[PDB]
């Protein structure tokens, strides 16, 4: 189907404790594949998925130099923002940048993204047409006019429609044995005595990829939401994901309830009974 | 703005006593990124805990997975302790193999 | 692969 590549940059100032910490992570779909940490000893962009390890020294030098340069220009941007918002030099602040691209099943460009945030709040973003900017306030509007005059959007569009897409296709092909595979959820149920009058049925979905999944309960075929609890999807720590949904039922009525699991890796949805 | 962390404590694989596993503490939805997360065994800090690389979600809030290999038993209690600027005191969430 | 041009706020 469709795929995405995303890079997430974070700089965190720490006045009195040296230079800001910069971190970069890169993802393809729900799989992290690179990382950079300015506090780490390596000072290198590093592989975090096996299929990226085959890239040669040129790839690693270039990616390292580029994110290293970002850590350095981020320090300038932090100073600029502090001036824009008239903030003292004593406080700690954060800048975040997200960018990347989506392609369809045919590997062709679908859309591009570039957004920036200061202290967790939107600052500036490239519109979806990749030709103009939207600014969240007047400080950001200052950046917008500057980037308009300098035709910054054109540089981003060239990257997002060209370079970004070309690398994403390459990663998809090189990592196809995993990136283009689905791991269907492994499902089971547990039963827990709440009181003498009630019990909890918990329906589990484990070891699945990608993260997208839907877990629901039915009671004699009727959708149930009351007395249900659905936890947020969480990483197993091995590249796969976990989720569960539970329902409180009158003791003796367990048999009325069915758990339903929908996932990309399932040719048809699962129905689990206790 | 400031955002308080959501916390989930759980095992990588379903727990079976004596069987080698990983104890996970997933913290998400927080801002800023400075966060203290410790895994506890019987009320004491576990030594060597690793974590995933810091990343963030659509709303700019951060998320991290802290983890350690462990061998769960009937009686050993595990938990995750989290402190953050949004917290008046550290939040402690017990590990429940049922969840 | 990451972007490689220089732009400041």
């Amino acid at each position: 189907g469709s795929h995405s590549m995303r890079y997430f940059y974070t700089s965190m100032s720490r006045p009195g404790r040296g230079e800001p910490r910069f971190i970069a992570v890169g993802y393809v779909d729900d799989t992290q594949f690179v990382r950079f940490d300015s506090d780490a000893a390596s000072q290198r962009m590093e592989p975090r998925a096996p299929w990226i390890e085959q890239e040669g020294p040129e790839y690693w030098d270039r990616n390292t130099r580029n994110v290293k340069a970002q850590s350095q220009t981020d320090r300038v941007d932090l100073g600029t923002l502090r001036g824009y918002y008239n903030q003292s030099e004593a406080g700690s602040h954060t800048i975040q940048r997200m960018y990347g691209c989506d392609v369809g099943p045919d590997g062709r460009f679908l859309r591009g993204y570039h957004q920036y945030a200061y202290d967790g709040k939107d600052y500036i973003a490239l519109k979806e047409d990749l030709r103009s900017w939207t600014a969240a306030d007047m400080a950001a509007q200052t950046t917008k006019h500057k980037w308009e005059a300098a035709h910054v959007a054109e540089q981003w569009r060239a990257y997002l429609e060209g370079t970004c897409v070309e690398w994403l296709r390459r990663y998809l092909e090189n990592g196809k044995e995993t990136l283009q595979r689905t791991d269907a959820p492994k499902t089971h149920m547990t039963h827990h005595a709440v009181s003498d009058h009630e019990a909890t049925l918990r329906c589990w979905a484990l070891s699945f990829y990608p993260a997208e999944i839907t877990l629901t309960w039915q009671r004699d075929g009727e959708d149930q939401t009351q007395d249900t609890e659905l936890v947020e999807t969480r990483p197993a720590g091995d590249g796969t994901f976990q989720k569960w949904v539970a329902v409180v039922v009158p003791s003796g009525q367990e048999q009325r309830y069915t758990c339903h699991v929908q996932h990309e890796g399932l040719p048809k949805p699962l129905t689990l009974k206790w | 703005i400031q955002r308080t962390p959501k916390i989930q404590v759980y095992s990588r694989h379903p727990a079976e006593n004596g069987k080698s596993n990983f104890l996970n503490c997933y913290v998400s939805g927080f801002h800023p990124s400075d966060i203290e997360v410790d895994l506890l065994k019987n009320g004491e800090r576990i030594e060597k805990v690793e974590h995933s690389d810091l990343s963030f979600s659509k709303d700019w809030s951060f998320y991290l997975l802290y983890y350690t290999e462990f061998t769960p038993t009937e009686k050993d209690e595990y938990a995750c302790r989290v402190n953050h600027v949004t917290l008046s005191q550290p939040k402690i969430v017990k590990w429940d193999r049922d969840m | 692969s990451v972007y490689d041009f220089f732009v400041w706020l």
